[PDB]
């Protein structure tokens, strides 16, 4: 403001803020077991056996 | 007359990254077998030395 004495004054400010997260997971398990036996009261020693 | 001028400008960046993984494996395959060819039966009683 001037009246005709003068006085002078001015301010302007900007703040700004970018913020950011990301996170990511993954698991992955597998188990398998297979057990097979054959119990054979054929008769034969060799061949039976085999 | 006077003029008085000013000016500023900041910028501070971050950035992070993270990672992580893990692999295993384990197997316990195994096999028997018997070919048997004869009993037999030891006397308990009443045998020679
Ligand atoms: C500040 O400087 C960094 C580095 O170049 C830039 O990535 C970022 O964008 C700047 N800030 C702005 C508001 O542009």
């Amino acid at each position: 403001y001037e009246d005709k004495i003068n006085v002078g004054g001015g301010l302007s400010g900007d703040h700004c803020k970018k913020f950011g997260g990301g996170k990511t997971e993954r698991a992955r398990k597998a188990m398998a077991v297979e057990d097979i036996i054959s119990r054979v009261r054929g008769g034969s020693s060799g061949w039976s056996g085999g | 007359k006077g003029s008085f001028r000013f000016s500023y400008s900041k910028n501070e960046t971050y950035q992070l990254f993270l990672s992580y993984s893990s692999k295993k494996e384990k197997m316990f395959l195994h096999v028997k077998g018997e070919i048997h060819l004869g009993r037999f039966v030891m006397r308990n009683r009443d045998v020679v030395l």
